[PDB]
RNA sequence: GUGAACAGCCUCUAGUUGAUAGAAUAAUGUAGAUAAGGGAAGUCGGCAAAAUAGAUCCGUAACUUCGGGAUAAGGAUUGGC
RNA sequence: CUCUUAAGGUAGCCAAAUGCCUCGUCAUCUAAUUAGUGACGCGCAUGAAUGGAUUAACGAGAUUCCCACUGUCCCUAUCUA
RNA sequence: GCAGUCAAGCGUUCAUAGCGACAUUGCUUUUUGAUUCUUCGAUGUCGGCUCUUCCUAUCAUACCGAAGCAGAAUUCGGUAAGCGUUGGAUUGUUCACCCACUAAUAGGGAACGUGAGCUGGGUUUAGACCGUCGUGAGACAGGUUAGUUUUACCCUACUGAU
């Protein structure tokens, strides 16, 4: 398509405004406000330097992102103590979850204090497309460590980017491998610093490592926020920061509520967001799922295709069993828009996105359908 | 009813003392768990 | 109950009488009646086919 | 348009009565648009964020 | 807005579900209110061919829907009396929908159109097929 | 307490008592203006 | 006799024809009904009523303890000779 | 480290038949919804055989919505014992 | 709840077109208090439905006066209760709150009109679950469910009839 050509490479040029607020120099400062007073301003221009980006741009409407000032406090806290910072990516869309720009903040203060990218359910994916994945992360060199939260894994049915292409198990050792020494000298475990986006299962996953549920989900309306530590291993200490979002970029306003950056249960617009499921399925996978026989694509009596609507999907799925509206039965299709969402977020729903490159994305995307099913024959 | 079972009545369904009764309790009140020297499950 | 094709409430408390307005049942029909204003559209006279 | 506001403990007072303790530059966008005299005669308020 | 029209025998009482005559979309109209209707307790204000009703679209184009705009009614089923003498009646009720100054969003009509709509309603003749 | 819905009265009264009339030929009340200046005519009439 | 039927309806053997009656046809009732166009706007609430119903044939979803759900839904046909 | 002679709500669940303030807040359904559903939880006063959560089937049990239908209504009229 | 007086000041430059600080005199019994006079050998104790009449402190309609009244649209005031004052979603609601039409959707009274006129949703019997309190019987004017609504033929009143 000529529109995807030209709106990814429009965001490039952007990149790099996006920055922190990064906490400027404190050396003594003794102080009942003076402290604050200077940790103000760090984050006061920040949000003035992110407001210059809505003149510069037109619909350019991007993610939302913590506004909270002592949100990022906590931030800075976990950023401090830890010398490996860590990032909780998806694997849907391996692009937008991960920051380049807080990695710029963690060589500030480095002493090789290190990047490392860990990014789950690889085994959703397919094994053809991990090796088209590893490609692009070693070429902007940061870091790939694939996983999946399982003790035993189903996974049933050139070495160079083909050997780190398996995930790796539910062990610790790809994290006691990149940092030996301490960068403080008298504790004797180091530490580990953990920060992820909300609705990716950064809590999802150490809850299953402490194995006591310590990580619980995301924290209440009247407090601070919270910051937690929990000690798991001889060597290792894990930092969480309290989940929060950062400012990258977003597109067409749909993809953010289809993946977990907005919430389904508060979605204004849903011919968007559930446009988006329409094509980026076939159609005989939603009907051996759900067995709707959708097929109304008006076919061959307005116009030639096969490709589906937002009206004719939300519709025929709620044209099935119950879900009409009051004084007159019109099938209800907001009430079928959050069944469809949740199960795309939960993975029923599943799409693999297109690894990124310079400007272009194929019209032809890569696929993933089992023949069998436990109905179909 | 509370003429009817010394466990009876009260605005919930529930015992209201101790369960385990004395030996040397008299007909009438041995009605319960009687002369427990444990109770709960076995460990 | 007892009834549906009636007046629900005759009147109130006070004054302690049934007033000369409420509606009540009784002869219906064969009253004397003024119409006016009818006009007058042939006048046909007898030794006349 | 004017809208009220506790300054010691951080309320928002709706039309008839509330206090409304709401986050702030959150979801005061949602708690707005009820004390606006225009109603839904407006298209479509198809989007809406405040900006700084 | 309404000009004069004789009284004609009233068959659509609020909450009716009357067709969609033209073609802008929306398949039937579901009647809410009627324009100059009268008042009287416990009485539904009632349609009638010719009147001008607000209306709000059970089925169609999800663009047309949960909004309330005017309508105007092109059919009636109920029978009514012409000054000329004669008794008739179409086969179901249909109505147009309209700005409220009179004009019509839609570009034509189906199906046939009665008479004391087309004198009354300037627009609903222009787009009218066939006139009784 | 009042009516909480106000309502028109159902029925006439200056058509009361609807009594049973006491003739089958009702009465004329009254009749026209006398106008001397014009010749002798009736004023009304019998018919079935 | 009809019918799947000791159902309902009409008949043979057997039994009864007893329950205060006559004349009129106002309202308001009790019991049984029907309705133009709209179709729950009535109402605390579809309360009461209405619609579907026998059989034969095609056709039957979510979910499920895999037994069910099921007469699912939905759509045709029916006399006489 | 420590105060109350023990221990400090774990797994789950929610304005629930259990939430005072309260017609909570945000979506949603509707032309309009103190009702209904999906969420959120410093929960006046939820919580694990004073059993917790989940459930096919079953119900003259409670609740909201739709299709078909209709004198429940617009608005009353008529007939029979 | 409603209406006066007095004037500092607002009304881009002016006290009273329209408003009225600081004070002060009143009316009313549709709020809510106070009191215990009448009824405990019982006045059937919410709300709606149905129907008639009354009040003016007037929303609409008639004719008028004033304006910071050019017209249009409006605001203030007079005579005036003759005549109108509604259809719906939610709640048992009175109240409230929206949507829509309209000339306009004014406020009230009559034993907080009206149960031998009704309905019984609610409250306030007995059944039952939950929450907190109580060692316990039990408690809650806290939440949710199920629960019989009787008689007129007498007299007067009224409507018809001798």
């Amino acid at each position: 398509n000529e529109q995807r050509g030209n709106l990814n490479a429009k965001q490039r040029a952007l990149a790099k405004d996006l920055i922190v607020p990064r906490r400027p120099e404190w050396n003594e400062g003794m102080s009942k406000f003076q402290l604050d007073r200077q940790e103000k301003e760090a984050f006061l221009e920040w949000r003035r330097k992110l407001a210059h980006l809505q003149e510069s741009n037109e619909d350019l409407l991007l993610t939302p992102f913590e506004r909270n000032i002592e949100v990022w406090k906590q931030l800075w806290r976990v950023v401090e103590r830890s010398d490996l910072v860590v990032q909780i990516v998806d694997a849907r869309n391996p692009l937008l979850f991960r920051s380049v720009d807080l990695e710029r903040y963690v060589k500030e203060s480095d002493d090789r204090k290190a990047n490392l990218l860990l990014v789950n359910k690889a085994d959703l994916l397919t094994k053809k497309q991990r090796i088209a994945w590893a490609k692009y992360f070693i070429s902007k060199n940061i870091s790939f460590t694939f996983y999946s939260a399982l003790r035993a894994n189903q996974l049933l049915e050139v070495k160079i980017l083909s050997i780190d292409q398996l995930e790796e198990l539910f062990l610790s050792k790809a994290p006691n491998e990149p940092l030996l020494p301490p960068l403080p000298g008298q504790p004797p475990l180091i530490n580990i610093g953990l920060v992820g986006y909300p609705n990716v299962g950064k809590s999802s996953t150490i809850n299953s490592l402490v194995g006591a549920k310590k990580v619980s989900v995301s924290s209440t309306p009247g407090k601070t926020k919270h910051f937690q530590t929990i000690k798991l291993s001889d060597s290792v200490m894990l930092c969480d920061c309290p989940g929060l979002v950062f400012p990258n970029f977003a597109y067409n306003k749909g993809e953010l509520v289809c993946n977990g950056v907005l919430p389904i249960d508060q979605l204004r617009d849903y011919i968007g967001p559930a446009g988006l499921v329409a094509e980026r399925i076939p159609k005989y996978y939603i009907e051996a799922i759900y067995g709707i026989h959708i097929q109304t694509k008006s076919r061959d009596e307005g116009g030639n295709g096969d490709i589906p609507t937002a009206q004719e999907l939300l519709v025929a799925y709620a044209r099935a069993r119950g879900y009409m509206t009051q004084g007159y039965g019109s099938a209800d299709e907001p009430r079928a828009s959050r069944y469809i969402l949740k199960d795309y977020v939960n993975g029923k729903l599943l799409y693999v996105n297109p690894p990124p490159h310079l400007e272009d994305d194929t019209p032809y995307t890569r696929e993933e359908c089992e023949e069998f099913n436990k109905d179909l024959y | 009813n509370p003429v009817d079972h010394p466990h009876g009545g009260g605005n919930h369904q529930h015992i209201g003392k101790a369960s385990t009764i004395s030996r040397g309790a008299v007909s009438g009140q041995k009605a319960g768990l009687i002369a427990a020297r444990r109770t709960g499950l076995l460990r | 109950h007892r009834g549906l094709r009636k007046v629900a409430c005759i009147g109130a408390w006070h004054p302690a009488h049934v007033m000369w307005s409420v509606a009540r049942a009784g002869q219906r029909g064969y009253h004397s009646r003024t119409s006016i204003n009818h006009k007058i559209y042939r006048v046909g006279k007898g030794d006349d086919e | 348009a004017n809208i009220s506001f506790c300054r010691n403990c951080e309320r928002f007072l709706q039309p008839p009565g509330q206090w409304i303790r709401a986050e702030l530059e959150s979801r005061e966008l949602l708690a707005i648009c009820l004390r606006r005299l225009k109603g839904l005669t407006k298209v479509r308020l198809v989007d809406a964020s405040f900006i700084w | 807005a309404q000009g004069t029209k004789f009284r004609i025998s009233l068959g659509l009482p609020v909450g009716a579900i009357m067709n969609c005559a033209d073609n802008s979309g929306a398949r039937n109209l579901y009647i809410i209110a009627v324009k100059g209707s009268g008042s009287r307790l416990n009485r539904l204000p009632a349609a009638s061919l010719g009147d001008m009703v607000m209306a709000t679209v059970k089925k169609g184009k999800p663009e047309l829907r949960k909004k309330v705009m005017p309508a105007i009614v092109v059919r009636q089923a109920k029978s009514w009396r012409r000054r000329d003498g004669v008794f008739l009646y179409f086969e179901d009720n249909a109505g147009v929908i309209a700005n409220p100054k009179g004009e019509m969003k839609g570009s034509a009509i189906t199906g046939p159109v009665g008479k004391e709509c087309a004198d009354l309603w300037p627009r609903v003749a222009s787009n009218s097929g066939v006139v009784v | 307490s009042h009516r909480k819905y106000e309502a028109p009265r159902h029925g006439h009264l200056g058509f009361l008592p609807r009594k049973r009339a006491a003739s089958i030929r009702a009465r004329v009340k009254a009749f026209p203006k006398d106008d001397r200046s014009k010749p002798v005519a009736l004023t009304s009439f019998l018919g079935y």
